[PDB]
């Protein structure tokens, strides 16, 4: 995904 | 033939390192032997070596604190001949400041001849105490003469070493891409690391979504311990290694940010968590993306 | 419908917009009709718009500055209910801070209809004074009344707008990979971007090889707007834009790194030079590498 | 190259  | 890189210099007669006295900056600073701790930062004994093209096995010795060069005081041959810090530059002609670095007879030391002198760096009488002489002095390339022998205890890696460094890791995912972003790297121990993190503000920095999130932390590291390394050395040609890493969980469904270093041999990385200051071998993500 | 981010919102009758009184985030603290500045951060007139899930056209909106929501004083259908903010969550059923927002009958600006009250947001009596009272009051979702008529002047990206602006621009690498950080981005005015770099200490640091040389300046800038973000703003959920690119000469024997950021209209992206401050449409690099 |  999109780094959290 | 020595590398291009950091070394910290170190006899092997006795546990004294070539130490720029003070780490002053003045012309003339008396090179002396002093005595060390393994896994700092030495901050007034390393050294950046730089290959003199068209010369063999020659280079310029920059101190990486004070930016001024290993100096034969006149190019003297004469045996007692002063080594100072002076003024310079990374290619110099002027043979007072170039230094033929070759394995000695014992193969793991090197001896220290200075280019145009043909002399040798010598720690005068073996002297172990802080502060003791080194000198020019007559010497050569075979005897076992541990006045005269040195250690490159090299501390910085090319970025091809790290490259393998992360390569041999088992947390990398498929579609890992890399992008290396300077050429030679001062590997920090990780108390010196710590230190740069502490010192950063992230320890009192909270985690909010997206605003200031992992990329945030990470990017905030790599940004703090640049800062750190252009404030801290007055040489030029390396930079210091902290590298950002993105990273997808096994499941595939989550993504972080976080930093890395190296481990002491310069074999393998180490993650490193910017928010709460851990290092891990395994941090939970295959990293699909790296800096440094 | 309208999208998740951040907006300016503006009446359509006169240059008032949505203002929380002095960003203050005390609850109940009034908001007002205010004028406004363009191309500047009108500071206390921003607003998160967060859809709820499973109910049709229907948004929290956050204050970015104080963090605070847009609330319907007790949920009161009375005509002249105060607006105000109050503290809350991006996913309440608190009817007093849910509000369907769906285009005007004009078919360009939206009314703003509390979910539980069914009244509209009103700029009482078309009033342009700064100050002027905003309440909840009867009104209809067809009528022209201009008082209850919103423009959503959108001031974010998604990180999907972003890479279409990216990709549309010609000094693109064959080989580029993009690399996404956050969901959502506040698009700052030059004027914004440029005080953050003044701000940064950046102006005044030298150019050094390595030790701090173009990435150490892209990622010291990128450092900096993420700072700013999160001492700025109290809202989570969004990040604001600044990219880092790596980029390759023409002949393909030279490397630099630098920054972007995104045109008033969000469609193309803009270069940031960040060692003198320049904004240039063509850095004389294409780029292979861009995070953001 | 590597971005100088
Ligand atoms: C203990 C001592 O070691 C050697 O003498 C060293 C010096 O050795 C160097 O200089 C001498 C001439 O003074 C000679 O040229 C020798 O090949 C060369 O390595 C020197 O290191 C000084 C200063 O530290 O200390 C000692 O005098 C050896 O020659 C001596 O016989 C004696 O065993
Ligand atoms: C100039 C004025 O505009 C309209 O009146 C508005 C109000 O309009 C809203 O409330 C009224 C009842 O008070 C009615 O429900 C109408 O459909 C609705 O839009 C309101 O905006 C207030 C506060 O700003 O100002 C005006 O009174 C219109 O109905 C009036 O005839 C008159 O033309
Ligand atoms: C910057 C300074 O570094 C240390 O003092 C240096 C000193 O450091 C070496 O010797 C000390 C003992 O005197 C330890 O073994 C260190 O591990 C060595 O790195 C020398 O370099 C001398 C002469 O040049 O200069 C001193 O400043 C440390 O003791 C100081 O607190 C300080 O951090
Ligand atoms: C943070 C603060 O912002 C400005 O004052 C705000 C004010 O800003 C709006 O109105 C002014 C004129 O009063 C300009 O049109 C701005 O372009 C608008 O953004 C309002 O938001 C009021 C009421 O909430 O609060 C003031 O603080 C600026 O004038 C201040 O210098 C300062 O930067
Ligand atoms: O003194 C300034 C210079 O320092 C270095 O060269 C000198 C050399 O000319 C001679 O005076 O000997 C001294 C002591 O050994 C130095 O090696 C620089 O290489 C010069 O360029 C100049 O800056
Ligand atoms: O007052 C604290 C609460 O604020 C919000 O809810 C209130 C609501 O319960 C009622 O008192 O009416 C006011 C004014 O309209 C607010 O909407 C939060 O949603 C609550 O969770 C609570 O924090
Ligand atoms: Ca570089
Ligand atoms: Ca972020
Ligand atoms: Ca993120
Ligand atoms: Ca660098
Ligand atoms: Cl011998
Ligand atoms: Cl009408
Ligand atoms: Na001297
Ligand atoms: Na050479
Ligand atoms: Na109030
Ligand atoms: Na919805």
């Amino acid at each position: 995904p999109v780094p959290r | 033939s020595l590398r291009r890189g950091i070394y910290h210099i170190e006899n092997a007669g006795v546990p004294s390192a070539i130490d720029l006295k003070d780490g002053s900056s003045s012309d003339g600073t008396p090179i002396v032997g002093w005595q060390f701790t393994p896994d700092t930062i030495n901050w007034h004994q390393l050294w950046l070596a730089e290959p003199i093209p068209n010369v063999a096995d020659t280079f310029t010795l920059c101190n990486l604190f004070s930016g001024t060069y290993m100096d034969l005081y006149n190019g003297s041959s004469e045996a007692g001949t002063a080594v100072n810090g002076w003024q310079g530059t990374a290619f110099t002609t002027n043979p007072h400041q170039l230094w033929t670095i070759k394995k000695s007879s014992d193969g793991t030391s090197y001896k220290i001849q200075n280019y145009g002198s043909k002399t040798f760096v010598d720690l005068v009488n073996g002297d172990s105490s802080d502060g003791a002489k080194i000198a020019g002095w007559t010497g050569t390339w075979d005897e076992g003469n541990p006045h005269q022998k040195w250690y490159f205890n090299r501390m910085s890696v090319s970025s091809a070493e790290a490259q393998a460094a992360i390569a041999r890791n088992p947390h990398i995912h498929g579609t890992y891409r890399g992008y290396i972003l300077d050429g030679e790297y001062l590997v920090l121990p990780n108390a010196t690391f710590t230190q740069i993190w502490k010192d950063s503000g992230l320890p009192g920095s909270k985690w909010r979504e997206q605003i200031y999130d992992c990329d945030d932390f990470a990017i905030a590291m790599k940004a703090a311990v640049g800062k750190w390394g252009a404030d801290s050395w007055k040489a030029n040609g390396f930079a210091i290694f902290c590298g950002v890493m993105l990273g997808v969980n096994k499941a595939g469904d989550a993504a972080a940010a976080y930093n890395f270093t190296l481990t002491k041999d310069h074999a393998d990385i180490v993650f490193f968590e910017p928010q709460n200051g851990g290092y891990l071998n395994d941090i939970g993500y295959d990293s699909y993306m790296a800096f440094y």
